[PDB]
């Protein structure tokens, strides 16, 4: 009925954000209202008396739980059903709780976690809690999986002594908590022999469905409190169904009607118009090196490679760049030659100054002239520092796309903050396929808001921030607006090549008042507001027009001779005919080329013989 | 006060920190910057 | 049992094989031992007495089980588990049993069917079966689909009463026969609601895999008695492990270890190395009309056309042709232009002296020179009459290889029978990929029994079948043998061009005794036993070679002129340089060619300006 | 005996027949020859 409310999640780990109020208040507007957190659970420095209430909430974290140095007392993590695992805290653990006394030696002390009964990857690590209550007698063996129980690491302590007892109806005296709705309900360590996975009850009609997480209400696949893998609508499928199934009988391939694309953890109907289709019927964010990314036929889909397939850029944050945090002078040698950058761009600071820590030097600005090259980007875009001695965005001067399929923080795909520049410049960028656009924090940036970036969005609801940008008629007092040449569709930029859209007509990259008709130096006809210059052999008309198209064949008179319907400069005298044949022409009256006699070999200076004496 | 080794480990002016509870190290980034080095601005809220 | 033994099945109908005695015979041999009936399952004209005993090896059918006609009391098909209807008798029933009555109205009287439990399409008919016991207490709403059960027409005529009653267990009196045995074993209308499919008994804890057919000794995935779709070795998969598994966390696709490939209704390791392996990880016979066959490094495979794919055509017997069981004048016209018959071959008597009954006039034996442009036969090729007045097999004269994907009666790939030809000619056969080849009661055809067979199979077990043709010891008397230029490894026939490898080399498709090296007309090389001639501008040297290749690159002595490495005919005279500039050149002592000067635009017959007089 | 229709129904030399039991027609081939109209010899027997 209702799909649930998705949160980012932090990746901060033991880092905190500010004062004790600061990282809190940040902790509460990351999770308010969230029901499943997409990465990180990192409950940290939330001290005592502060209100935690929001998290109960969270039904279920996909990457690890990370609850260390607390000193509030309780938190109410209790609608939480299940931890993925997809990610892991110090590289072995999906839950761990460390370090949460006071320095009075108290601090954590009631972990409500009812609900969680089911976690499918990592291990989970308890360690210097000593008012926690209770979870000492969790038999975590029907939580966690078996294959990491053996990297489980967890001892307890009650150096409190307040702790309450389990109520009897608590199996084997195990509960999270008190009262008699804090028992540790087992759905796993309970089931007949013949249960594959989870169950409601001991009993063998009581088995939940193979492709059930923590527990089920009924035996059916659609019975299931949480999917283990994959989400068809109501029901937990093991793989979404195929787009074509194989018939045994035929030995050949049919259409499934039952047919879902794989986008994520969920079958769709179809994948967002900024992926990339698959045969196989699943939406990715990048082709193999075998293939390229060929659109049209509606989306974009994956097509090998007629040879040697262009040279595709890693961008940061993934695979052979997971660590480097930006484009560092170290990591740039590999985005030489880059038309496509398969993944994010992150400019920070860090870079220019050089990392100590990570062990980089200095970036060099004239380096970054090398992403020049680059045409599209299918992330996000994150700029936080540039060359202060530039002016411009000069290195995306010929960014034309912004695919977006992955934002920072999960929102924004363009990102341009805290910049000394007086001007975007992205003067050929396209299109924004999905994200929002930032642009604030721009001391001296006039020419942002006025470009309507509702033409350059692709999906629904893509938002723009352009705040804190000093110019909205201050600019216009140093005359930093649009060109006259340039349409009210903005500018991105004072200079003519800066407009988005043309007022009259365009020569090449740049707008202009009018096409150079009857006057001018060279030449030029009128197509879709763009001036072309006439061929060299068209004769300068101080009258009418001179040409209505490139070629030789749109002149209205001819410069020098002419050769039938082109005009050329002069009569052919060489040129490879039929049956090896060469070719010889000449002049006449009109200027007009004619054949000459096939004996003429050393060409011909008139008609016939009687035109090449000797 | 972290070893020569964390210097100029978190950024944005944010300020190292020894974790004894845990023997570890982390950042005290300043109020708008995330991160496990304050590497981000949060850039979801202002400016 | 791992595997069973498979049986091609009947399609006959209503069709009798010679007398009762023969067609007996016929059905005795086809389904003795028989575990698994590929197509169908047909027992008609079984007289009184016959032992039957073959059949109760018989437990599952594909196709649909006619029963009619016959005079037999007892038919022992009681191991037989599920009846899957892959094709009907009568556009309805998967089971057809009809009119088994004597003269003295006294004929099928048992049908111990006991073990019937599943009908997974079509429906059921039982009409005039006098002496029919027991069956009629049966409860199809179990055995058979309720899609179906609306197409059911069957009512049981008792007017003789030989018959006995049921055993008292037997479930709501069930029964197929006498005994405690032959109580009908009821696993679909005693299910639970919680199950989804069959079931062991009532309880729950009984219920069968949804993949189960006529039930299970288990609810595992393993312990079912039949697969309802695919078998993956030890269990039963609705689909075959896919090679690769999209990944809900990075977005993409990641290879699958438990991958497997689909060959028919099992799940295979690898494809059979003639069919054609998709990306999908399934084994099929042909390509869509958007691509061709590719042979990638070892393994036939599927890629795209570059526009408009080359003309696909359906062998007799599928798709267009599915009712005609052989080419003829009226079908002839789609296979104009094949350059690849993607199914069978059916050359047939009936053909050429044309049928009334399926109104199709006798075919012009000058048309089916048509064939001539086939190159390749997916499936296979049979030929039971040709053209009196042709000795040759013509048409397949480029016929290169039989894939053999599809085999008749399931075995043999190339049928050459009862023909009056004298030679095959099939002198571009260089592959016969699968199915044995049986060449027989061709009165006066010679070579046959001359070809290494060995080297045109590529599968283990291919035999071949060649009786009662010519004589060999009277082929070898009237000189019909094998060309003097004949390797041992055999011939298509009398002539040089026949052969299937060649002794010494070979001039383009035919053998000879030696290249043209030192006399002969053209000049020729020897590379691989193949004879190429040299390129026109060398010099006949009528004492050492001539050339060693096929570029002018390779030349002892050119013919006329010398531009360098490359021997040409005449020095260039207007070939594009660099700036555009034209060129010239003169040949000299040497008859070597040398650029003349740059000023002579009307070339030079000598050096300099002193070479082009005026 | 069957009708100017079924005339040539059954090949290689076999016998179009009217089964009156089930209102049908069948072929009564010769041996050696498969299929509802004896279009197939028997390729896997003699010859
Ligand atoms: C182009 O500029 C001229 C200036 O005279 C103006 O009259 C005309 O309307 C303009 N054309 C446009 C805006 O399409
Ligand atoms: C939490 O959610 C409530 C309900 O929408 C909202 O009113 C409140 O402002 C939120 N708290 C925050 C954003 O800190
Ligand atoms: C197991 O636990 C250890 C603890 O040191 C950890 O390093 C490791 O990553 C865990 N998993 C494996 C597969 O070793
Ligand atoms: C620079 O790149 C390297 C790896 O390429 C990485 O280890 C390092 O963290 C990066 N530095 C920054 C500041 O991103
Ligand atoms: C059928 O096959 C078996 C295989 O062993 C053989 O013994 C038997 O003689 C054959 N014929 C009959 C009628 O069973
Ligand atoms: C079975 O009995 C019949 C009686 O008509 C007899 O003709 C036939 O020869 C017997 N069959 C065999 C295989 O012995
Ligand atoms: C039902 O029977 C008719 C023949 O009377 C057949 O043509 C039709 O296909 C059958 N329907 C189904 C669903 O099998
Ligand atoms: C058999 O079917 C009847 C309904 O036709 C039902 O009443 C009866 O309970 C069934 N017998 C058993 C043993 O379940
Ligand atoms: C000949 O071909 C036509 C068209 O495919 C078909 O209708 C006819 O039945 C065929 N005749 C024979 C004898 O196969
Ligand atoms: C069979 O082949 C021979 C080859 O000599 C040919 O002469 C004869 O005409 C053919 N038979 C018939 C009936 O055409
Ligand atoms: C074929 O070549 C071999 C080897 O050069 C030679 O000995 C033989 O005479 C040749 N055969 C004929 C028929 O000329
Ligand atoms: C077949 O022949 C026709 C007529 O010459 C020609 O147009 C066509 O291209 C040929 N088909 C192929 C596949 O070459």
């Amino acid at each position: 009925l209702e799909e649930k409310k998705v949160c980012q999640g932090t990746s901060n780990k033991l880092t905190q954000l500010g004062t004790f109020e600061d990282h809190f208040l940040s902790l509460q507007r990351m999770f308010n209202n969230c029901e499943v957190v997409l990465g990180n659970l990192e409950i940290t420095y939330v001290q005592r008396n502060y209100d935690l209430s929001f998290l109960k909430t969270i039904q279920e974290v996909a990457g690890y739980v990370l609850i260390a140095l607390n000193t509030v007392e309780r938190i109410p993590l209790e609608n939480l059903q299940i931890i993925r695992g997809n990610m892991y805290y110090e590289n072995s653990y999906a839950l761990a709780v460390l370090s949460n006394y006071d320095a009075n030696k108290t601090g954590l002390k009631e972990l409500p976690m009812r609900n969680l009964q089911e976690i499918l990857h990592g291990a989970v690590r308890f360690s210097n809690n000593p008012a926690l209550c209770n979870v000492e007698s969790i038999q975590w063996r029907d939580i966690v999986s078996s294959d990491f129980l053996s990297n489980m690491s967890m001892d307890f302590q009650n150096h409190l002594g307040s702790c309450q007892k389990c109520d009897p109806s608590c199996p084997n005296g195990s509960c999270w908590g008190a009262g008699e709705e804090n028992c540790q309900k087992l759905t796993k360590i309970i089931c007949a022999q013949q249960c594959s996975g989870r169950c409601r009850g001991k009993s063998p009609s009581d088995c939940c469905h193979n492709q059930c997480a923590a527990g089920c209400t009924g035996p059916r696949e659609s019975d299931c409190l949480v999917c283990r893998k994959f989400r068809d609508e109501a029901t937990c499928k093991d793989t979404c169904p195929p787009l074509m199934l194989y018939n045994p009988t035929t030995y050949q391939m049919d259409v499934n009607p039952e047919g879902k694309y794989s986008f994520g953890a969920t079958c769709v109907k179809k994948c967002p118009r900024n992926y990339v289709v698959t045969d196989h019927g699943s939406c990715v964010r990048a082709c193999g090196a075998d293939s390229y990314e060929m659109e049209e036929d509606g989306v974009r889909k994956c097509k090998k490679c007629e040879g040697p397939c262009r040279k595709v850029c890693n961008g940061i944050g993934i695979g052979e760049f997971k660590d480097s945090l930006s484009i560092n002078a170290t990591n740039i040698k590999h985005f030489k030659n880059c038309t496509s950058i398969s993944g994010d761009l992150h400019i920070l600071p860090v870079a220019f100054r050089g990392d100590s820590f990570t062990h980089t030097p200095p970036l060099d600005p004239q380096e970054l002239d090398i992403l020049k090259t680059v045409k599209e980007i299918t992330g996000f875009l994150l700029i936080q520092a540039w060359p202060e001695n530039r002016t411009d965005l000069h290195a995306f001067e010929n960014l034309e796309i912004i695919r977006g399929r992955t934002k920072q923080h999960g929102q924004f795909s363009l990102a341009v903050v805290s910049l000394n520049i007086t001007s975007l410049g992205l003067r050929s960028l396209k299109e924004i396929s999905d994200g929002d656009v930032i642009i604030s924090g721009n001391k001296n940036l006039c020419y942002a808001n006025t470009i309507n970036w509702k033409k350059l969005f692709g999906t629904s609801g893509q938002k723009t921030k352009i705040i804190s940008n000093r110019g909205e008629n201050s600019c216009k007092a140093t005359g930093q607006v649009c060109h006259a040449l340039c349409s009210p569709e903005g500018c991105w930029g004072p200079e003519p090549r800066d407009c988005v859209s043309c007022r009259n007509v365009s020569r090449g990259r740049e707008c202009v008042d009018k096409c150079k008709l009857l006057e001018g130096e060279p030449r030029e006809f009128v197509e879709n507001s763009e001036c072309i210059q006439c061929h060299p052999e068209c004769l300068p008309q101080a009258m009418n027009i001179t040409c209505t198209g490139r070629g030789p064949d749109n002149c209205i008179q001819c410069a020098h001779y002419i050769d039938g319907p082109h005009c050329v400069k002069t009569c052919p005298a060489g040129v490879m005919g039929e049956n090896n044949t060469l070719v010889w022409k000449y002049a006449d009256a009109g200027h007009v080329c004619h054949l000459c006699h096939p004996n003429c070999t050393y060409g011909c200076t008139g008609p016939g013989l009687e035109g090449c004496p000797t | 006060e972290c070893p020569l080794s964390h210097d100029g480990y978190c950024l944005h002016d944010g300020v190292c920190m020894y974790i004894e509870a845990l023997d570890k190290y982390a950042c005290n980034c300043v109020v708008g910057y995330i991160g496990e080095r304050c590497q981000y601005r949060d850039l979801k809220w202002w400016e």
